[PDB]
C-alpha cells in the first residue's frame, strides 16, 4: 500500500549541509502535498515545510526560511529537503508525511523518520576511571567511569567479555559541555575483592580508543 | 501561529478506564483538527481528523469532539495497545501546529522501587584536580524519578547532571546522576548524599572522603 521511506540523516556541524529524501510508493505524489515535520529529542512535533509536486509550490516555517529547500521529482516519486546553514536547534528526527488528498488536510501516512544531529563538539575519546567499592560474605559494587567522550556510542565489556553476571552498563548523560559520560557497574562477591581480577574494557571507535582499567578495592 | 494547548501532559491509567484528553486552540480553527498517536521509536499515526471523524481502521473506542476552541479525544475503554503519546494538531492554517502531547502510561499496580548505587571520586580524577560523584539508579517503574544532592546536609545546587530515565530490556527504568566537584569541595565536607525519590518514597546513599 502507501509507503514513505526517508534517508539521509546524520551527524553534522553548525553551518554544514545535509539532504534528506522521501521516496513514495503505492500512490502518486502528484495527487497530494508532501510535508516535512521534525521532533527534537524528548519534544513534540514541529512542521517544517510543504510542497505540491504538481506545480512546485512550497511553504516553509519561519525557523527554516532561507536555509532549507523542499523540492520534488515526480518522475522519481520522491521529495527532498535540502538543509543548509544547519544550527544545533535543527537537531531532530525528521519525518515526511502526506496530506490525504483533496480537502483531506490530515497527515494520514508518515515515514519512519531519520535522525539529524547538529553539534559543534569534535571527536574525543573518553578518559576511564576505576570505581572502587563491605558486607562480609555478601556482594560489593565496582565499576568504571567513562568520562567526556563524543560522539556516541561506547561499548564496555568486563574481562574481555568473560564476566557477564552482575554487569550493568548505563546509558550516557549528554553534558552541558556537549560531551557524553557513562558508567558500567558489576556486583561481585565481597569475598572476591583483592583476589579476583576485574578489568573493564572500554571501546570508542570514532576516536579509535581502546582502554582497559583494572579495578582494585 | 495558532497555539494548541494540550492537557494533561501525562496521566497514568488502568486498562478499561475512560480517558479524555483536552486541547484548546488559541483562536477559532473551525473543525480542522486531527489527533495522532505515537509510540517510542515510531512515527505518529492518525486517529481522528476533522475533529470527530475516525480514520480508517481505528477502533471505535476512540472518539473526538469539539466545543468552540476546545477539542477532546476520548478513549471509552483503555486497552493495552492504547498506552502511548497523543498529539492534537490544527490544520486550519499554515503552519499547522501541534499540541505538546499527552503521555498515557501503565499504572504500576505493584510499583517497583529503584536500586541506588553511589560512588566517590576516583584517584585518577583527583590527581587531575577533578572530582565526580556517580549515582546509578536501576530497576524502577514507573519511569520517573527525582534526584537531590546533599553536601553534609546542605542541598547542592551546582554541577548536577542527570539523565532522563531510559527503559531497560525488562521494561523497568534506569538513570544516572553525576555531581561535579572540585577536590577542595569534596574534601571540605564530611559526607555527600544522593537521594532518589520515586513515587514519593526516598532512597538515600552517602559517601565520604574516606
Amino acid at each position: 500500500e502507501v509507503q514513505l521511506v526517508e534517508s539521509g540523516g546524520g551527524l553534522v556541524q553548525p553551518g554544514g549541509s545535509l539532504r534528506l529524501s522521501c521516496a513514495a510508493s503505492g500512490f502518486n505524489i502528484k495527487d497530494t502535498y508532501i510535508h516535512w515535520v521534525r521532533q527534537a529529542p524528548g519534544k513534540g512535533l514541529e512542521w517544517v515545510a510543504r510542497i505540491y509536486p504538481t506545480n512546485g509550490y512550497t511553504r516553509y516555517a519561519d525557523s527554516v526560511k532561507g536555509r532549507f529547500t523542499i523540492s520534488a521529482d515526480t518522475s522519481k516519486n520522491t521529495a527532498y529537503l535540502q538543509m543548509n546553514s544547519l544550527r544545533a536547534e535543527d537537531t531532530a528526527v525528521y519525518y515526511c508525511s502526506r496530506w490525504g488528498g483533496d480537502g483531506f488536510y490530515a497527515m494520514d501516512y508518515w515515514g519512519q523518520g531519520t535522525l539529524v544531529t547538529v553539534s559543534s563538539a569534535s571527536t574525543k575519546g573518553p578518559s576511564v576511571c576505576p570505581l572502587a567499592p563491605s558486607t562480609s560474605g555478601g556482594t560489593a559494587e565496582l565499576g568504571c567511569l567513562v568520562k567526556d567522550y563524543f560522539p556516541e556510542p561506547v561499548t564496555v565489556s568486563w574481562n574481555s567479555g568473560a564476566l557477564t553476571s552482575g554487569v550493568h552498563t548505563f546509558p550516557a548523560v549528554l553534558q552541558s559541555s556537549g560531551l557524553y559520560s557513562l558508567s558500567s557497574v558489576v556486583t561481585v562477591p565481597s569475598s572476591s575483592l583483592g583476589t579476583q581480577t576485574y578489568i573493564c574494557n572500554v571501546n570508542h571507535k570514532p576516536s579509535n580508543t581502546k582502554v582497559d582499567k583494572r579495578v582494585e578495592p | 501561529d495558532i497555539q494548541m494547548t494540550q492537557s494533561p501532559s501525562s496521566l497514568s491509567a488502568s486498562v478499561g478506564d475512560r480517558v479524555t484528553i483536552t486541547c484548546r486552540a488559541s483562536q477559532d480553527v473551525n473543525t480542522a483538527v486531527a489527533w495522532y498517536q505515537q509510540k517510542p521509536g515510531k512515527a505518529p499515526k492518525l486517529l481522528i481528523y476533522s475533529a470527530s471523524f475516525l480514520y480508517s481502521g481505528v477502533p471505535s473506542r476512540f472518539s473526538g469532539s469539539r466545543s468552540g476552541t476546545d477539542f477532546t479525544l476520548t478513549i471509552s475503554s483503555l486497552q493495552p495497545e492504547d498506552f502511548a503519546t497523543y498529539y492534537c494538531q490544527q490544520h486550519y492554517t499554515t503552519p499547522p501546529t501541534f499540541g505538546q502531547g499527552t503521555k498515557v502510561e501503565i499504572k504500576g499496580q505493584p510499583k517497583a522501587a529503584p536500586s541506588v548505587r553511589l560512588f566517590p571520586p576516583c584517584s585518577e580524577e583527583l590527581q587531575a584536580n577533578k572530582a565526580t560523584l556517580v549515582c546509578l539508579i536501576s530497576d524502577f517503574y514507573p519511569g520517573a524519578v527525582t534526584v537531590a544532592w546533599k553536601a553534609d546536609s546542605s542541598p547542592v545546587k551546582a554541577g548536577v547532571e542527570t539523565t532522563t530515565p531510559s527503559k531497560q530490556s525488562n521494561n523497568k527504568y534506569a538513570a544516572s546522576s553525576y555531581l561535579s566537584l572540585t577536590p577542595e569541595q569534596w574534601k571540605s565536607h564530611r559526607s555527600y548524599s544522593c537521594q532518589v525519590t520515586h513515587e514519593g518514597s526516598t532512597v538515600e546513599k552517602t559517601v565520604a572522603p574516606t
